[PDB]
């Protein structure tokens, strides 16, 4: 790792996919399905809709593959078809390569308590990754019961992710006894958790900020504000720590179709690092200390 | 074992689309995708001129025609048709024979396949693809992989045999019920 | 293939022991379950959990009753997780008692809070489910694509009802 | 997916050099790098070697 130098190539927005596969992809495949461009042709709209829907990932191998299929079905079509020339459209895209297959952007828009967006930079580039919780024993069993309540995780987290999760369930406690003390539900309500895996074991602490934000959301029912997300590592005192794959995982982000995003003040240069048009349209936050989160998430 | 190799053993292959829409209706029912997916197949290699081949596999339950199709296929085109078990296998050296040298050595089962069809654009359809053991002293999956690689394909070459053979005219199927057990890079 | 297997599940331990009990309701999962199919186990576990609770507060049977469950194997693992509204749908069975709908099956994958997600070899299981002689059929919103891909006749007289949360999918199960 | 090795292939082309590329990914022998030991009739030199051969350079792009 030491040895040499070690340089980022990462990820493609909608604009740049849309790019390469005009001025790169589409001639590429066309010269290796003998095709002439007059024969064949697909408006730009025709890729922007493959790409925003049959194709979801930050590489761009599988937009390549769902082009030459459909120069191969255009090439069938000549050779035999009756059409002696293709011009792709909207309308038939469906039959030369079928009905949409990724169809919602996200995995919802609603984001009910104690469920939350985080941002992972997985092995496969960026994801979003929901955070949920729920409260998988009652609640109050006897209103004297005084036991707190247990913490259970899912997601074949390792005993470094399991340590920041009891770091974050040990910080929202007191931020809630802080901010309010009449609610015990983070303390006397034993709770399950799910964190999505994929997360490269170095990224998992990144969603410290997420399992935090979920849990108080969890304990005060309001959903999280929508089209949010977050990442950052806790402190066990409510002070955020920088993170990597920043630039991964604004792209993400940016495909989720969410809006406002959370980032530590450290990182802050590396997301103005980016290019304009990847953060365009991004109303971005950047904070220190938790409470700035908490603050954002919940306007009230 | 060397002369008796094609070398420019370009097998004539047929090209008349609805010829072989007709063949393939007649040899099988339903089974459309497999279709269309040929009949684009022929139509480049006719567009291109010159015949080419690539890699696709059929994966679906046991006993679906899979192996029969892959023989109608062979069929229509007109090109030879050889198959190869792969399931639980782990030497390479039958896929690639030996060093010449051990005692009894003979070449990888593709030569065999090579000399026997005694074509240079024949069809291999290789079955039970996920059933490769990889196991010690093993993994010929790196040997499945240069063979299927669409580059290193054009001088791949045994351990019996130590010269290059090209194979991006040579049509190439893959069978297996299953699609996760397979390597991601197959 | 597709196949039609039947989850099962059981009491395997007096339900009140002690009608003051506190203690949690263990689960025991059988069938040779991968490490994510057990963890998939726990997450429907608690969905179901928590819907009994938000909807029938007064049945603890799920919260302090020591269950054992039986997924039949040959689910291929990316395919295992698959079998989460089943699931959930058996433990609901059994804590309310009420049989599920005759002649109905499902698939689909549960998400800790009642959503469902789409899920792999829709063909194979809709034509297992037809050769199973089963009528309604439950599949996520996600894959309703795939289902409207096939022909006609293999989709003849299958009542589909497609949803996207598990709540959808308790109103069919338990009609009344 | 992102073209690493297209970019390869671009600068390879760009500087005049060769190419060569090579896949390590999975694998557990040192001989391919350090071939075998010339002695056991049928060994072969390490890839590189043959890397060298086929360029015929000592400047490629490996
Ligand atoms: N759609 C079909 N049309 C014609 N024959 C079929 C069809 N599906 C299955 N068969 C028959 O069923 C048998 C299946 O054997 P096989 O071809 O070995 O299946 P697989 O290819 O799946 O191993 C074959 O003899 C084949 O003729
Ligand atoms: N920015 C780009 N410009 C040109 N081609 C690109 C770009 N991004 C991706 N591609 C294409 O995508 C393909 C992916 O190749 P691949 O070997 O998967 O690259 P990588 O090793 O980076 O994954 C390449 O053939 C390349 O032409």
């Amino acid at each position: 790792r030491d040895r040499m130098e070690m340089i980022n190539v990462s990820g493609y927005v909608a604009q740049e996919k849309l790019a390469i596969a005009e001025r790169y992809l589409v001639p590429q495949a066309r010269a290796l399905c003998g095709l002439d461009e007059s024969k064949a042709k697909l408006s730009s709209d025709v890729l922007t809709l493959l790409i925003k829907q049959y194709c979801r990932e930050s590489g761009v191998r599988n937009l390549q593959k769902q082009v030459e299929k459909v120069l191969r079905k255009s090439a069938y079509k000549i050779v035999s078809g009756e059409a002696e020339s293709v011009e792709v459209t909207p309308e038939n895209l469906q039959d030369f390569v079928g009905k949409p297959v990724f169809t919602v952007e996200r995995m919802y828009d609603v984001t009910p308590p104690g469920v939350v967006m985080g941002l992972a930079w997985t092995a496969m580039g960026g994801s979003t990754l929901f955070v949920e919780t729920s409260l998988r024993r009652p609640q109050d069993k006897d209103a004297k019961g005084d036991k707190d309540g247990s913490l259970e995780v899912t997601g074949q987290l390792g005993e470094v992710m399991k340590e920041s999760a009891r770091i974050a369930y040990t910080f929202a406690r007191a931020f809630l006894m802080q901010h309010a003390p009449a609610n015990d539900y983070l303390v006397t309500s034993h709770i399950h958790l799910h964190v999505p895996e994929g997360a490269t074991p170095k990224d998992g602490p990144s969603a410290g900020c997420t399992i935090v934000t979920a849990l108080l959301s969890l304990a005060m029912g309001r959903p999280v504000r929508q089209n949010l997300a977050m990442t950052g590592e806790v402190s066990l005192t409510g002070k955020i720590l920088p993170v990597g794959g920043i630039k991964e995982k604004t792209i993400a982000a940016k495909r989720a179709g969410v809006t406002c995003i959370v980032l530590p003040a450290e990182n802050k240069k590396d997301f103005y690092d980016l290019a304009a048009f990847i953060t365009e349209g991004l109303e971005v936050h950047f904070v220190e200390h938790y409470r700035e989160i908490f603050d954002i998430a919940f306007p009230d | 074992w060397l002369t008796s190799i094609p070398w420019g053993k370009y097998s004539n292959e047929n090209l008349d689309l609805a010829r072989a829409q007709a063949v393939l209706e007649e040899d099988h029912y339903g089974m459309e995708d497999v279709k269309k997916r040929i009949l684009e197949f022929i139509a480049v290699s006719q567009l291109r001129g010159s015949t080419q081949g690539k890699i696709l596999c059929f994966y679906g339950p046991p006993g679906v025609g899979k192996t029969s199709i892959a023989r109608s296929i062979a069929r229509a085109l007109n090109r030879e048709y050889f198959r190869f078990s792969v399931g639980g296998m782990t030497d390479v050296a039958e896929i690639k024979g030996h060093r010449r040298t051990y005692v009894g050595a003979m070449p990888g089962k593709i030569i065999q396949c090579l000399k026997k069809t005694k074509t240079e654009n024949p069809l291999i359809l290789i079955d039970e693809v996920d059933k490769i053991g990889r196991g010690y002293q093993g993994d010929p999956s790196s040997a499945l992989l240069e063979l299927l690689d669409p580059e290193q394909n054009a001088n791949f070459l045994d351990h019996y045999l130590d010269v290059p053979v090209d194979l991006s005219k040579v049509l190439f199927i893959c069978t297996a019920n299953v699609t996760d057990t397979i390597p991601e890079p197959l």
